[PDB]
């Protein structure tokens, strides 16, 4: 059974999409630029259980940055640091993907790099101002492997 | 995401918009792609004189946004090409907007097909480079130009 | 290529046990017991990367707790509290496995439970003493789904 | 990780050892399965008081590591069992070593035998419950025992 699934879900991958398998964006887990890092903004961030946090500014379509928890590691609580100056230090890419990109080709990009996320955009061709790339959510290699172990 | 184009003789930098924190690196990709000039087909939003500076001279040429640019904008524009390039051959034109993908691309798009290049292949030419450049009515204008082979 | 990986990997969860793709004992990240929690350890602990790791007490075979990153959320470094301590407020549940197990129970097990961690051991009959429970190393889900899709 | 195994009118309980800070949720365990006595057939390695100030008798009876009982050791197991189940029915007697796997199955197993069950059916039924039981020292002794039907 689980053997089947899993051919099935690797038969799959070839016609799934990146959209179908994505969280929306409104139901990301994401945190403003603007945080001060202090005991409480740390110690909650701890204990969302999240390696990695969208940094967004503005908007929350808008997304500037990826903050890995172990980022936080030396940081000063007393400090009061901005999540701004911290996001600095370290660099962590941040990949976009559009929203009809096969689920394989997703795994193969997942594979290469270090990078286990990627942001779900589509062209939005809706007139009659210009085209633009509209933030539709995030995808992850887990939710990946997830569509292929059922 | 700086976009980069070549035919003949020509060479075009699509870029984004920076800001005033940002002017250095920004600087620092256009003498990259030896850039000479800038058009700004859209809001001006930053101080130009550091770039001006550099030796790089920044155009104001806003025209409306999903819009085709205006027969003077046109015009304008195919002479700043050949003057520029005749001037410093092998330089680089910078176009950008804010909002992206309708009327930079437009420029360029007018440019390549004076430069001999046909409507379909100029059209490809870009959207291979950036996806869901051109809404409807920048597409069926430049359907319509009839250009003059300048 | 990928799909036939992945679908080979399944077809491989049936003859492959814990043992062949468990991370050996003395390779296993750890920590020990008698740990405090004081900036440096918790800023090691978070800079490691590792979301869980074992606590081991005396030889590093005897693994007698779970500690997750998310755990320390509002723990104080000026306390200096002991790990001991912390391991207490927590449950995470700790699964042993014998070295003998295939891949498709482990997985099985890792899917029904909120583990993704198991103890790989082994039955020891060598005399003249009572047989024991040997500790070989350490699997996760992680190794399974890595062994899947190659 | 403590295991019962019931006879005929026999109740037997394989447990851990405890240390003295444990003791109270041991008692706990054993209050929970009945147990009236514990036979400790390895090294003494807990205060007995706690213990029988609960109700709870602890008779020491060591043997060799790896070794079948002597037989007066098998005597005295045989007259405990006998006369603590005809005091108090449906209770439970506790063995517990060190080590484990070895010797206080093998007193149980001795018990089964005595019970009427077969030396296979035995050694299963021990096994079923903990794998790896009996060396095989203890597996041939527990085959060449000769049972009184006591």
């Amino acid at each position: 059974m689980e053997e089947l699934n899993i051919i099935q879900g690797a038969l799959e991958l070839r016609t799934k999409t990146v959209e179908d398998v994505m969280t929306p964006l409104r139901d990301c887990f994401m945190i403003t630029g603007e945080a001060i890092l202090d005991f409480n903004t740390m110690s909650e961030i701890m204990e969302s259980g999240y390696t990695r946090i969208p940094v967004f500014e503005g908007e929350r379509s808008n997304i500037v940055d990826l903050l890995f928890v172990k980022d936080l590691a030396f940081v000063d609580p007393d400090d009061c640091t901005p999540l701004k100056t911290i996001t600095k230090f370290y660099n962590h890419p941040l990949h976009f993907v559009f929203n009809d990109t096969k689920l394989d080709a997703m795994l193969e990009e997942f594979k290469k790099g270090k990078s286990h996320l990627a942001i779900v955009q589509r062209v939005n061709n809706e007139g009659e101002g210009d085209p633009f790339y509209e933030v539709l959510g995030i995808v992850t290699l887990e939710d990946v492997i997830e569509e292929i172990i059922k | 995401a700086p976009v980069e184009v070549t035919y003949k003789n020509m060479r075009f930098l699509i870029t984004h918009n920076p800001t005033n924190a940002t002017l250095n690196k920004f600087i620092e990709e256009l003498k990259k792609y030896g850039v000479t000039t800038i058009v700004r087909v859209c809001e001006a939003t930053y101080d130009t004189t550091l770039v001006e500076k550099e030796g790089i001279h920044v155009l104001d040429w806003p025209f409306d946004d999903g819009a085709p640019p205006s027969n003077q904008i046109v015009d304008d524009w195919l002479s700043l090409v050949k003057i520029k390039f005749r001037e410093e051959p092998g330089c680089c034109i910078a176009v950008h907007c804010v909002a992206g993908l309708g009327r930079a691309p437009v420029l360029v798009a007018l440019a390549l097909i004076e430069g001999g290049m046909k409507y379909e292949d100029a059209v490809q030419f870009i959207r291979q480079k950036r996806r869901g450049a051109f809404n409807s009515k920048q597409l069926l204008y430049l359907e319509k130009y009839r250009p003059k082979m300048r």
